[PDB]
DNA sequence: CACTGGCCGCCTGGAGAATCCCGGTGCCGAGGCCGCTCAATTGGTCGTAGACAGCTCTAGCACCGCTTAAACGCACGTACGCGCTGTCCCCCGCGTTTTAACCGCCAAGGGGATTACTCCCTAGTCTCCAGGCACGTGTCAGATATATACATCCTGTCATGTAAGTA
DNA sequence: TACTTACATGACAGGATGTATATATCTGACACGTGCCTGGAGACTAGGGAGTAATCCCCTTGGCGGTTAAAACGCGGGGGACAGCGCGTACGTGCGTTTAAGCGGTGCTAGAGCTGTCTACGACCAATTGAGCGGCCTCGGCACCGGGATTCTCCAGGCGGCCAGTG
């Protein structure tokens, strides 16, 4: 079981916190390096990132949809 | 609910149908009219054997199937499945026209 | 009555009977076979004429035909046709 | 008597069927007109030679004999009509 | 006191006409002289070619469980042999159709 | 002592001086012109040979080559060629 | 006694050898008979063809500030005339090179 | 810092130079050696006229320049500027080899 | 006298130069060996023709004129070599 | 904090439809027989094309010594293939309506096309000669080298727009 | 909420280098004179291919009615094209190094090539026939129709996973 996907996406985006937002490919590589089945959870992580960007805890940097770059909220 | 096949499945099934079959695929008499239309552009009052229209036809599906197979190869080369004007122009450019 | 128009009917039919005792042939495929043999005959004759010109030779010999077939036919078709023609010319020279 | 526009007689389903014989899955909308133009260009390339053969024979009737002969010259040689 | 008229095709043990092919070479104007063994050799070449292609057509028709050769059988026989295909890439057989050949990307998953 | 080897040097040189009084030639390009006229000769002559043979005609006429040049040369090359060829055969007829 | 020698090329007003073309047609095995005006016509078309190709070669040489024709000039002459290029599509000129031809997407910016 | 051009600009200058120039692009001696190796497979103890090796050299460069210009057409058809092997097999398979 | 690995004699920069004449800007590194293979195929075909011409003439010295004939039979006509 | 319904994705069986496959039936092409004629055959002859030996000479090959141009290779960089995703729209599938393709049926006539005739044209042969040419020579267009001028490409620098911290 | 400051961006000057450009020089490849001989031309003949006149009949063209399969059109919708954006790599480019191509010179000979001989070999041609083609007839292989089974496809339905709301 373990924690659900939202916490691990927040850990993936908060591990680096570059000046530009983190790309989705680097985030997939980071969560795979931490250890996670990204293969059957592409839809899961895409809906999760739409859920978290829509709820305002994280903000989209450049791209649209699941593509592009993701950076943290102001506070 | 009325029944409906998904796109491409009918397409592939009648790919198999027409590749299994051998007969003509252009309507005969409009092709005959088109041939006469080209003929009167060079010399007036031409007459045609029926077999002449047949032979122009067989050559026409020959050249068109060959060109279309080559454009299909050009299209799958460009990671697409739909043939485009650029595919026709490309195939004629390598083929030599 | 109409004048004789030449065809390759009987020869190709007899060859088909030898290679297959049972099967038949349609007439339109038969005309296709006639066109095939006429085309190949024309190709070999054209090569033989060109090599006759190139070596300034006035005579189409069996050597010239053999060279032309080796030119035109690919691989095992070439050497099998060479073998068949060699057997035939040895039979004919042995009368 | 005269013929002014019969290229639409090579209909869009006819181009579809030709694509289906060639193994084409899906065909763009703009394809049909330029394939009409291509089949056009091929036809006057053949028929110009064919009527050149015919007028050389002093005939006013096109034969399939001359048609396959024009294909023989043009390099798309056809079996099934010679002889 | 002439001898019996024997045939040169039988002299070569062949059925393709040695005399007729020799006639077509002489009147086909390829040289002013034609050697004796040349049309015999050519007829053997043509007969071998026709024999093997009708052999392939017969196996295609037997595979198609038809007892009679149709142009579809000839088209299949030409295009299924790569050496005959290279021999005859530039030709079209009337009413022959094409091989059933599908690119792997065209087929569904 | 040598054997005879033929080429088309003098004619290409004269027609070059006719179209350009001051323009020279290199020997390699001169051989290219030799081979060009040879190749066009074989093309036109061979297609004239088919037009003769296939209509059961045993003779190459000016009409035969007129048909052949109408065949091979595309567009205005054919028309200019048939025009100057017509003028040339007209002059040869008149002389 | 006998007529003074007059060449058939001068009779046709041509520079190309009518007699030599007639001789090569007879020994080229194209037909056993050749009409009299036939080599005249063939020499005329050959002379015309050489005229435009050598004219274009001279123009290209003048563009290159070159007095004499180089095979590069011939290659440039053929490939810049689409009528000649249609005539000589399957043709290689030795040491001719190619046209300066760069696709538009290859260029910078 | 020493000077250095961006990629392609040197390549474009090579394009302009070699399309301007007409002399051979492959070295003479290894090509002649390769031709002798290839002919060794068919017949032993062949000798070659120098002009024969030159004509084979012209055939080789002509065929390859044609192959790469059609390969370039195939590559720009696939929205690329880098040619890859599938371009060459596509060009050869359309051309008829 | 024996020749063992001569296909590598057509070096990488030679293929680069040939691509430059063809108008190619960027070339993959995987290209060169299959062009060596394709070039080998082209020469083995044309030299098979030319060698066949040579043994037909009862010669065993290859002449250029036969190479012109071989390219003629492949439909790859070459001027400039006494054709 | 833990339970539990709700949404999404995945797996699976079942219904329908295109197709495969099994029969019958009637039909017309294929195959086989007969008459015919014309093209292969026989035999001889005659002239000659090419095989065969021989002799020359030249160019292809082998070797070698320098001599750099090119090839090899490595390293640094950047730009290009390309994988993913998101979006938009465009063509496939299907039902309905139309329409002309096809069949099939009949009239007409025009042109292939065949035979006959008679004639211009062209190959052939002998004779004669002059044009194209191998060969020699000389000589200037162009290769080569050197020195300038500019194009162009890449980069550093300055003004501007925009994001961010703060009063 | 508006004000001031740091970073990204784009425009422009300028240097390095490659490439055009002017001019000297020498050189060998192009251009031209010469002996010549061999192929082109003149003249006349044999004869024959081929243009032309007349006919016919077969095939092509023209046209009319009916049916329906196919074309056309519209709706819907899902799947493909494709734009964009990041990534990671993989050639390009530029430096130095190796070596091996390239040039020049020398020697050999083997085979190309050219000349003479002749002899087998293939064309020419009258007589002959039998092998192959035109025509006709039949029937059974096969096209078409009809019915049952199968496979494929598409979707409805069931199960698991996760997530979010609430007691």
């Amino acid at each position: 079981s373990g924690p659900p996907v939202s916490e691990l996406i927040t850990k993936a985006v908060a591990a680096s916190k570059e000046r530009s937002g983190v790309s989705l490919a680097a985030l997939k590589k980071a969560l795979a390096a931490a250890g996670y089945d990204v293969e059957k959870n592409n839809s899961r992580i895409k809906l999760g990132l739409k859920s978290l960007v829509s709820k305002g805890t994280l903000v989209q940097t450049k791209g649209t949809g699941a593509s592009g770059s993701f950076k943290l909220n102001k506070k | 609910k009325p029944h409906r096949y998904r796109p491409g499945t009918v397409a592939l099934r009648e790919i198999r149908r027409y590749q299994k079959s051998t007969e003509l695929l252009i309507r005969k008499l409009p092709f005959q009219r088109l041939v006469r239309e080209i003929a009167q552009d060079f010399k007036t009052d031409l007459r045609f054997q029926s077999s002449a229209v047949m032979a122009l036809q067989e050559a026409s599906e020959a050249y068109l199937v060959g060109l279309f197979e080559d454009t299909n190869l050009a299209a799958i080369h460009a990671k697409r499945v739909t043939i485009m004007p650029k595919d026709i122009q490309l195939a004629r450019r390598i083929r030599g026209e | 009555k109409r004048s004789r128009k030449e065809s390759y009917s009987v020869y190709v039919y007899k060859v088909l009977k030898q290679v297959h005792p049972d099967t038949g042939i349609s007439s339109k495929a038969m005309g296709i076979m006639n066109s095939f043999v006429n085309d190949i005959f024309e190709r070999i004759a054209g090569e033989a004429s060109r090599l006759a010109h190139y070596n300034k030779r006035s005579t189409i010999t069996s050597r010239e035909i053999q060279t032309a077939v080796r030119l035109l036919l690919p691989g095992e078709l070439a050497k099998h046709a060479v073998s068949e023609g060699t057997k035939a010319v040895t039979k004919y020279t042995s009368a | 008597k005269v013929l002014r526009d019969n290229i639409q007689g090579i209909t869009k389903p006819a181009i579809r069927r030709l694509a289906r014989r060639g193994g084409v899955k899906r065909i763009s909308g703009l394809i049909y007109e330029e394939t009409r133009g291509v089949l056009k260009v091929f036809l006057e390339n053949v028929i110009r030679d064919a009527v050149t053969y015919t007028e050389h024979a002093k005939r006013k009737t096109v034969t399939a004999m001359d048609v396959v002969y024009a294909l023989k010259r043009q390099g798309r040689t056809l079996y099934g009509f010679g002889g | 006191a002439r001898a019996k008229a024997k045939t040169r095709s039988s002299r070569a043990g062949l059925q393709f006409p040695v005399g007729r092919v020799h006639r077509l070479l002489r009147k086909g104007n390829y040289s002013e002289r034609v050697g004796a063994g040349a049309p015999v050799y050519l007829a053997a070449v043509l007969e071998y070619l026709t024999a093997e292609i009708l052999e392939l057509a017969g196996n295609a028709a037997r595979d198609n469980k038809k007892t009679r050769i149709i142009p579809r059988h000839l088209q299949l026989a030409i295009r299924n042999d790569e050496e005959l295909n290279k021999l005859l890439g530039r030709v079209t057989i009337a009413q022959g159709g094409v091989l059933p050949n599908i690119q792997a990307v065209l087929l569904p998953k």
